DNA sequence: TTTTTTTTTTTTTTTTTT
């Protein structure tokens, strides 16, 4: 009885009551074209978009119809996608679902995984993945940052990600920008962010500031991510930074403050560090060049001997080198038998 | 130690002198794959030194050569002892896996300069063999995944290839490098853009599923819709786009107008639809000028040989709704006035001489290899249509004299220079399946309902040594490369097929039309059509023998043991040798006795 | 006028000597 649903059935989509998808009498951009000249040739233009998504935000005001209305519909004529997403490709309906997408979105903060085990919020932001046109970009991304502060840590870490696919190709600037202060703030998702900062387009002097900003907080850093940041740090050397970097990361690591709990998060780290240094040459000779050049300071670390060693067990023409430092060591006194 | 045996080896196989006098040794391959096998029980000493042998065998003598017997064949066997060292060496010792298999794949990934294919064929018989014995010694791989982006793209395709039957059974390693591929989908480099495509292509292609069977359809969309805005980027990420897409369709059916719309609106960026409007295709949307920096994008002819390739498969699978009509009436649209197009509407030949001096020759050369391509597969198209309609083999004729006419420009050109530049002997656009299709349509057929309308064709004695030129050409990359350009070029056992009914094609046309029959003209001499039958003969033998080895008996039955075949063979060709000579010309075609004597060469390596 | 073959040169690899 509704506009919406109106349009919806004389467009060519049964609109399903909420157990089953929906069904499709035509084509996908069939359907998209023929509610685009509906739309166009009806009446009282400006004003039949507004009715039409405020019955749009009445009808998916209950769960099922909402959680069937982003699942993708069916085919009769052999499966195809979302009326949120056909529905979204049409520019003059897009920024109205986009703001009734996000004003429900808060909604779904507490509530996760009750029958189908079908997560909301995931299922929102999955609409906006790879759009063919944007309209309200800078709009889309303050609504994505109002979001991304708001949200809860899971979300937030969930929605972070799907960033580079959300977003076109201009914006990335003031997002870098505020991602990074989110960074300074918050250590928790240090792990999503460099992920996706590599992955937007950023300019490389961004890049290196960021990575001497995780690198100065390295000790402020929970078990599980360790390994993971430090994947990220020696995956992200040239060769004409790479001793500089190196001797950071040897200067800043001590497994005195992360030492089934630690044993393993360490397991996995050297599991890291053995495999970079497998599949890449120059650090295990920046990794010595970081401990020969240490002369001065006789704090010398448990995590000396250990790189000696796991330079010494791989790559095999390092040896006599590794045989004549830990000489230098022992006579200087640097290395002793504690 | 292990060198010399198979210098001893050689010599002794390449003559009977040496096989009567010496009896029958040991040699120390044998010798090394028994301490393989004896090592088995509790010799856990010796495997650590074999592993090392096996990898000083293949790192010392593999391939450099091409990035000969004596440097060649004493190095090879060497080199393909080593892997198969390693090969048995993983199998039965359970505790040198990961030492094999992180050793293979660092010298996979980190090398990638030098040659490294036997590595490939050692790591993909490492997988193949056991990909349930490798799920114990699985990580080893999903560390090399991290490494995928920085690799040169054919190291990529070749490595995701070797690794398939573990990602066959495993869905943890599937999820890992789905993760991989997406994050470099967006990474600065352009080799990484490269190597997401390939591998979510190989993803689509060999995969149906990548837990409710909805969201594996909406996760097929969603790298469908990644893969169409990778339709905007540079030429090569589009070509790559095109040769996959039909193979996407060919196995997940499912994905059929996901891929075709996707298609048929990039086909709409260049197409013009209203009738009378004579270039038919908007040629300089495809051309791309940022100072004088001057480049392609969106090549037509792989776009249209996708579409047209893709639409007869819809045709013939699918069918046996109202969609599919409108791309055959927008081709049909294209053949119409292409035909009646002639070459100011490209502007070529009058206003632009081609020169490879400016910016405005090479707007026009790729103009003119554009046309040459579309028309190339319209010839694939009109063919493919009806049951021998004459109006359609006119078109075929009309089209084909188009792009004789566009050759014969392009060859003037390389006449005032050299023909330096390998890109007029690049690569048809015709299927190998149709190329034997055609042929055997040309020359074999002798049905009375398709006469009439190939007796326009025959006629065309251009077109028939323009026909015999492609499948030349098709089993000149089948030796060259592994395999052929076109579409089902990269399965072995199509090929193998083709192969068979090109070499049955060109055997009933050498030797049942002679070769004096030549009433053409005494330039067409040495480019006679009973000589190319015969060249296109020799490169089959011998690409039949390179590549499809064991099956020679089942490449001899489609023309009991091979002797007598491989004797029945050599008697046609040795009483065509025979005739040849005893016929006492003075002109003497020495070229015709050249390959007659190359092909008994060839053959008598059977008997 | 172009394609093929032959001849020369250079580079790489292996052996032998200090």
């Amino acid at each position: 009885d509704s506009i919406f649903v109106k349009l919806l059935k004389i467009s060519g989509i049964i609109l399903k009551t909420g157990e089953s998808q929906n069904q499709l009498a035509v084509d996908q951009i069939a359907f998209q074209k023929k509610l685009f000249q509906t739309l166009r040739r009806h009446p009282s233009y400006p004003k039949i978009i507004e009715e039409f998504v405020s019955g749009l935000e009445s009808y998916i005001e209950d769960e099922d119809s909402f959680r069937n209305c982003l699942l993708s519909c069916e085919r009769l004529q052999s499966y195809s996608k979302s009326l949120i997403k056909l529905l979204l490709g049409i520019d003059i309906l897009q920024p109205a679902i986009i703001k009734t997408l996000f004003e429900k979105l808060p909604e779904y903060f507490f509530e996760n995984k009750n029958s189908d085990e079908i997560n909301i919020p995931r299922l929102i932001v999955s609409q906006l993945k790879w759009l063919d046109r944007v309209v309200d970009g800078k709009d889309l991304t303050t609504k994505i940052m109002q979001l991304i502060s708001i949200a809860p840590e899971n979300l937030q870490h969930d929605i972070i990600t799907s960033l580079p696919e959300i977003l076109g190709d201009s914006q990335h600037a003031d997002v870098g920008k505020e991602l990074s202060d989110l960074l300074i703030e918050n250590t928790s998702l240090t792990v999503p962010i460099l992920d996706v900062l590599s992955s937007l387009r950023l300019d490389p002097n961004f890049l290196l500031k960021v990575r001497q900003l995780v690198m100065d907080k390295l000790s402020s850093i929970r078990l599980e991510d360790l390994p993971v940041i430090i994947k990220f740090i020696l995956h992200s050397v040239t060769a004409m930074d790479t001793l500089e970097v190196i001797s950071e990361l040897r200067e800043k690591l001590d497994l005195q403050h992360c030492v089934s709990s630690g044993q393993s998060c360490i397991i996995l780290l050297f599991d890291v560090i053995k495999s970079a240094i497998r599949y890449e040459k120059t650090i295990s000779e920046a990794w010595i060049k970081a401990i020969e050049n240490t002369a001065s300071v006789s704090e010398h670390k448990v995590f000396d001997l250990v790189m000696l060693f796991i330079i010494y067990s791989t790559n095999t023409q390092t040896k006599k080198y590794i045989d004549r430092v830990l000489r230098n060591k022992i006579r200087s006194g640097c290395i002793q038998e504690q | 130690s292990v060198v010399k045996s198979f210098k001893d080896l050689q010599l002794l196989q390449g003559s009977k002198f040496l096989q009567n006098l010496v009896p029958h040794r040991s040699y120390v391959s044998t010798m090394i794959l028994e301490v393989v096998k004896n090592s088995v029980h509790s010799w856990d000493h010796v495997t650590q030194g074999l592993v090392e042998l096996g990898f000083i065998l293949m790192d010392s003598y593999g391939p450099k050569k091409v990035l000969p017997s004596l440097s060649r064949m004493p190095n090879q066997h060497a080199c393909k002892l080593g892997a198969n060292i390693l090969l048995e060496t993983f199998k039965i010792h359970e505790m040198i896996r990961q030492e094999i298999l992180e050793q293979v794949l660092n010298r996979v990934v980190t090398r990638a300069s030098s040659p490294i294919s036997h590595f490939l064929d050692l790591l993909s018989n490492i997988v193949m063999y056991a990909p349930l014995v490798l799920q114990n010694c699985s990580s080893k791989v999903t560390e090399a995944f991290d490494y995928l982006s920085f690799l040169p793209l054919q190291t990529v395709q070749r490595l995701l290839k070797a690794v398939q039957p573990l990602l066959k059974v495993s869905m943890s390693m599937r999820d890992c490098l789905i993760l991989v591929l997406r994050k470099a989908m967006f990474a600065n480099q352009l080799d990484a853009r490269k190597s997401a495509v390939a591998g979510f292509l190989l993803l689509l292609k060999n995969f149906k599923v990548l837990y409710n069977s909805v969201a594996n359809e909406t996760f097929c969309l969603e790298i469908m819709d990644s893969l169409r805005r990778c339709l905007s980027q540079q030429a090569d990420v589009r070509l790559m786009l095109y040769e996959g897409f039909y193979d996407v369709l060919r196995r997940n059916s499912q994905l059929a107008n996901s891929v075709m719309q996707t298609l048929l609106s990039q086909l709409k960026q260049f197409y013009e639809p209203e009738p009378d409007l004579l270039p038919p295709l908007k040629l300089e949307a495809c051309i791309l000028t940022q100072g004088d920096q001057i480049s392609l994008q969106e090549p037509l002819d792989y776009l249209l040989c996708c579409i047209q390739h893709c639409l007869a498969w819809y045709k013939n699978t699918v069918i046996p709704e109202a969609f599919y009509e409108d791309l055959d009436d927008i081709l049909e649209s294209i053949t119409n006035r292409m035909i009646k197009s002639e070459l100011e509407d490209f502007e070529l030949d009058k206003s632009a001489d081609f020169s490879q001096s400016t910016s405005i020759g090479i707007k026009n050369n790729i103009s003119a290899f554009l046309v040459m391509g579309v028309c190339e597969v319209l010839i694939e198209y009109n063919f493919s249509i009806s049951s021998f309609s004459k109006n359609r083999f006119e078109d075929i004729l009309s089209l084909f004299m188009c792009y004789k006419k566009l050759s014969d420009i392009l060859n003037e050109k390389a006449g005032k220079a050299k023909t330096k530049m390998a890109n007029k002997t690049s690569d048809s656009l015709l299927s190998m399946k149709f190329v034997s299709s055609l042929l055997t349509a040309l020359f074999r057929d002798s049905i009375q309902s398709h006469q009439e309308s190939l007796s326009v064709l025959r006629s065309s004695n251009e077109f028939m040594r323009y026909a015999v030129n492609v499948a030349l050409q098709k089993v000149q990359q089948l030796k060259e490369t592994g395999h052929v350009s076109g579409p089902d070029g990269q399965n072995p056992e199509k090929i193998f097929q083709n192969l068979c009914d090109l070499t049955r094609v060109l055997l009933w046309r050498y030797t049942s039309i002679p070769t004096s029959v030549e009433e053409s003209g005494k330039k067409e001499k040495g480019k006679s059509i009973s000589l190319l039958c015969l060249e296109g003969l020799q490169k089959i033998f011998s690409a039949v023998q390179q590549f499809y080895q064991p099956k020679i008996q089942q490449f001899l039955r489609a023309l009991v043991s091979v002797t007598q075949r491989t004797a029945f063979q050599i008697r046609q060709f040795q009483r065509s040798l025979l005739n040849l000579l005893s016929s006492q010309e003075e002109d003497f075609n020495s070229k015709e006795a050249l390959l007659l004597v190359t092909v008994l060469t060839s053959l008598s390596k059977l008997l």
